[PDB]
C-alpha cells in the first residue's frame, strides 16, 4: 500500500522516497498495476494509534 | 477521509509475468485438440500462435 | 482575469516538498519532470494562481 495522494510511483524508473527505499521496478519490466480507493479501511475520527 | 482528493491510500496488486522458457503450470481455459502431423494446421503450443 | 505573479529568489530550492504541502493528485509537467526537479539550477521561478 502507498499513501495515494500520488499513485505514479510504482512504474519502471522513477525516484521517489515511497519508491527509493520500499519498492523498486527493473527496466524490463512486463506486467500489470491496479489501484484503487479505500474506503472502509479505518473508522475513527481521531485516527488510529 | 475527513481530508480527501487522494488522501485515502491505494491498494497496490502488481503482478509480475514471467516469459516461459520453462514448464507453464498455468495458462488458460483453452482445454485441448487431437494431434496431428503432416498437415497445414494452425497453432496455439504454449501460447504463441503460428 | 486578475492572476497574480510573485517573483521568487535567493531561497532553497525543494521540490519534493509541495508534495505533501498540498493535497493534489500528481503533475501536468511539460518539459521538466517532479522527479529529478531539485536537481537543477535554473534562474527564477514565477507561482500564477487562480
Amino acid at each position: 500500500v502507498i499513501r495515494g495522494n500520488e499513485v505514479s510511483q510504482i512504474a519502471p524508473g522513477q525516484t521517489g522516497n515511497i519508491a527509493d527505499y520500499n519498492y523498486k521496478l527493473p527496466d524490463d519490466f512486463t506486467g500489470c498495476v491496479i489501484a484503487w480507493n479505500s474506503n472502509k479501511l479505518d473508522s475513527k475520527p481521531s485516527g488510529n494509534y | 477521509p475527513t481530508y480527501g482528493v487522494g488522501h485515502q491510500p491505494y491498494r497496490v496488486v502488481v503482478l509480475s509475468f514471467e516469459l516461459l522458457h520453462a514448464p507453464a503450470t498455468v495458462c488458460g481455459p483453452k482445454k485441448s485438440t487431437n494431434l496431428v502431423k503432416n498437415k497445414c494446421v494452425n497453432f496455439n503450443f504454449n501460447g504463441l500462435t503460428g | 482575469y486578475a492572476w497574480n505573479r510573485k517573483r521568487i529568489s535567493n531561497c532553497v530550492a525543494d521540490y519534493s516538498v509541495i508534495y505533501n504541502f498540498a493535497p493534489f493528485f500528481a503533475f501536468k509537467c511539460y518539459g521538466v519532470s517532479p522527479t529529478k526537479l531539485n536537481d537543477l539550477c535554473f534562474t527564477n521561478v514565477y507561482a500564477d494562481s487562480f
